[PDB]
């Protein structure tokens, strides 16, 4: 019983790795970028050219 | 001339009337320049309660 215990216990442990550890590789990902704002000080243009 | 008076007088109360309306479009720059510092901040906090 311990050894049939053990067997589904071992196989387990490295899927459970595997799919737990290597997680750590990267988890920055959910920080987002900078998304700055302007606090009107980016009024700096007329009307002068507007294709480029 | 009369009539070239009488255009001056009237193009320098329009001149006038647009300056009337220059105070006005004064207050709404001012008010939304009050709307947009507001706008800053509310949106800073809904982004930290966001977090």
């Amino acid at each position: 019983l311990g050894t049939r215990a053990k067997e589904s216990l071992d196989l387990r442990a490295h899927l459970k790795q595997v799919k737990k550890e290597d997680i750590e590789k990267e988890n920055r990902e959910v920080g987002d970028w900078r998304k700055n704002i302007d606090a009107l000080s980016g009024m700096e243009g007329r009307k002068k050219k507007f294709e480029g | 001339l009369k009539d070239a008076q009488e255009k001056l007088e009237l193009a320098e109360k329009k001149a006038t009337d647009a300056e009337a309306d220059v105070a006005s479009l004064n207050r709404r720059i001012q008010l939304v320049e009050e709307e947009l510092d507001r706008a800053q901040e509310r949106l800073a906090t809904a982004l930290q309660k966001l977090e």
